[PDB]
């Protein structure tokens, strides 16, 4: 809740969102506002709109799914090429110790 | 029949729900929350306001004393004073020279205008809702109010409805509360006789026209100097003024949740803090048979500019055949998607239009028209308007929340990692089967 | 030396020590206080008391 006396001609600014911000001007009758989901970008496009769109939307889920995407493909190479390295190493090591082969 | 269904506690945007039973045609139902009423205990403490602090003449002896006597008025103070020389107008008013006694009385009084601008100080003990609920089935209406226990079934004439208890209880006052001019204040006020001066709760009574009203104000009693008559008292301000200074914001202005807060009685109304589980025994006269209905036997939909937001942002038309003529609800199966009108008119090879709220970026929900279920699949726009004057709707959920697009990109990446691990493991266990044999 | 011109009800703290402490508030004649080593605890006790 904030309360302001306010004189002359000035802009204030207000963050709504999804529940609501219920403003009360002088006399006036209180005036409800919701914020819906009008992130600049398309949901339904090329990957960087969807990641700037939930970005928008929400910061911190979408930063902690790209995060685990990352990870999870890093980790799958990475022990993928693991497991092509060790079977090379075990399919060439008999014909590793016998030049003449 | 008997039917247990979770409402939201929004006041508006009514509830979809589509009863099914065996042998029975499908019946819908809007469940309503037109008013709501977190109404608590108030027990009063005392009240209290700017006081009058009336001194009356003061007594004097002459040659005499004046050792006073105790009185039960409120914050009496009577003090002795020796070696004064009274003087009013026309010359000094004793004869006795330097040996006089004078007897200084101060008590306190609530001033004439404490009727209205007065603070009554009340205890909170526990809120308990009663809702109106518009409830209508059949063609039938019914509002009724019922309390939020899971007991009471309400105004059960003919419709018995049972609001179970509510997931949260949020009570948006606390224990002490000042109610002043139906301004309605969260503030420790002092307990009955443990006063403190210049602060609030400095005077108390059980009532305005109540006799035993008990104060401390601080008030001191000086010692006159010039030859005059006068009585020279010294007194903290009033605890009632230094509150309406500093009183900070009401809870009209800061309760939590929207709750308009209103007095005579104290309650709060018209706001949406959790989920009521309401169970309904709908009568036998109310549903009708599956033959008397019209079924539908070729159904399909199709949704045309979807935008999902809190505004009714879809249109979907359905293009049908049915073996007759007649009036028979339709429902949308999935919570992201609720529709805007619950019953429809059928007649033969035709389509209807109907509107839709959605939360999810791909509308992709199950209808069911009548009884006859299908599939509207298609994608959704974000909103071009960034503020409405609706609430939403619909609470938002993970799943529905990422489109198909979206996800076909998650599940491509994890597929495509999963892949890379399983393919590994082939190829470590076909070495591991090479280099066993 | 502190000096404050104040009005409306308000409370205010000042420290003394075993010098003594002297405020004149407003026309009054100056009113003298003193400290005294009054600390919680107790030098004849268990030791965690007395540190
Ligand atoms: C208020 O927010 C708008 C965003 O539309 C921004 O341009 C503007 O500078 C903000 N004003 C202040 C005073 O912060
Ligand atoms: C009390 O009222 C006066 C009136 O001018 C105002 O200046 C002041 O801020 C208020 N509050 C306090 C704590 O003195
Ligand atoms: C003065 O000291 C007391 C000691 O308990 C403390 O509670 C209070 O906050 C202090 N006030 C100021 C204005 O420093």
């Amino acid at each position: 809740a904030t309360a302001e006396w306010i004189t002359g001609t000035t802009s204030r600014n207000f963050s709504v969102g999804r529940e609501g911000l219920e403003y009360v001007w002088g006399n006036h009758e209180p005036v409800r506002v919701w914020a819906q989901e009008s992130a600049p970008g398309d949901p339904h496009g090329w990957p960087h709109e969807i990641i700037i769109h939930y970005y928008h939307r929400h910061p911190v889920y979408t930063v902690i799914v790209l995060c685990g995407v990352a990870l999870a493909i890093l980790v799958g190479t990475a022990s993928s090429a693991a497991c092509i390295a060790k079977a090379r190493r075990d399919c060439l090591t008999p014909y590793a110790l016998a030049p003449n082969a | 029949f008997e039917h247990a269904t979770t409402v939201p506690n929004v006041p508006g945007i009514p509830y979809k729900a589509l009863v099914e039973r065996a042998g029975y045609a499908p019946l819908n139902l809007e469940i309503t929350v037109v008013s709501s009423e977190l109404t608590p205990s108030t027990n009063k403490e005392y009240v209290t306001c700017k006081f009058h602090t009336v001194v009356p003449s003061p007594q004097v002896k002459c040659c005499g004393s004046l050792e006073c006597k105790a009185s039960s008025k409120a914050d009496y103070t009577c003090r002795v004073f020796g070696g004064v020389y009274p003087f009013m107008w026309g010359g000094a008013q004793c004869f006795c020279d330097s040996e006089n006694t004078q007897l200084s009385e101060a008590y306190v009084e609530f001033a004439p205008d404490c009727t209205i601008d007065h603070a009554v100080a009340l205890k909170v003990h526990t809120a308990a809702l009663k809702v109106g609920l518009r409830i209508v089935y059949g063609n039938t209406t019914a509002r009724l109010d019922t309390f939020v226990n899971g007991v009471t079934p309400g105004s059960s004439r003919d419709l018995k409805v049972i609001a179970g208890p509510i997931s949260a209880a949020f009570s948006p006052f606390d224990h002490k509360v000042v109610i002043r001019k139906g301004l309605v204040y969260n503030y420790d006020f002092p307990e009955y006789g443990a006063m403190n001066p210049g602060a609030f709760g400095d005077i108390q009574a059980s009532s305005l026209d109540a006799t035993d009203i008990v104060a401390r104000t601080d008030i001191r009693l000086l010692k006159p100097s010039v030859k005059n008559i006068h009585v020279p008292y010294t007194q903290a301000v009033s605890g009632y003024e230094m509150w309406k200074n500093n009183s900070g914001r009401p809870l009209q202005e800061t309760a939590p949740f929207g709750c308009k807060i209103e007095v005579e009685p104290l309650r709060a109304t018209n706001c949406a803090y959790g989920h009521i589980p309401i169970s309904i025994d709908i009568p036998d006269a109310a549903f009708v048979r599956s033959s008397e209905s019209p079924t539908i036997l070729e159904v399909s939909c199709t949704v045309a500019d979807c935008i999902y937001s809190a505004d009714f942002g879809g249109s979907l038309t359905l293009q049908y055949k049915a073996n007759r003529e007649g009036h028979c609800p339709v429902h949308s199966h999935s919570t992201t998607a609720v529709l805007k009108e619950a019953t429809t008119h059928v007649t033969a090879t035709g389509s209807i239009t109907l509107h839709f709220s959605t939360s999810s970026p791909q509308a992709n929900f199950i209808v069911s028209l009548c009884g006859k279920k299908t599939t509207c699949n298609a994608e959704c726009k974000p909103p071009a308007d960034h503020i409405i004057g609706e609430p939403h709707k619909v609470d938002q959920e993970f799943q529905a929340a990422v489109s198909k697009t979206s996800w076909n990109w998650l599940l491509a990446l994890f597929g495509g990692a999963s892949s890379l691990i399983v393919v590994g493991l082939i190829v470590l266990v076909c070495s591991s089967m090479l280099i066993n044999t």
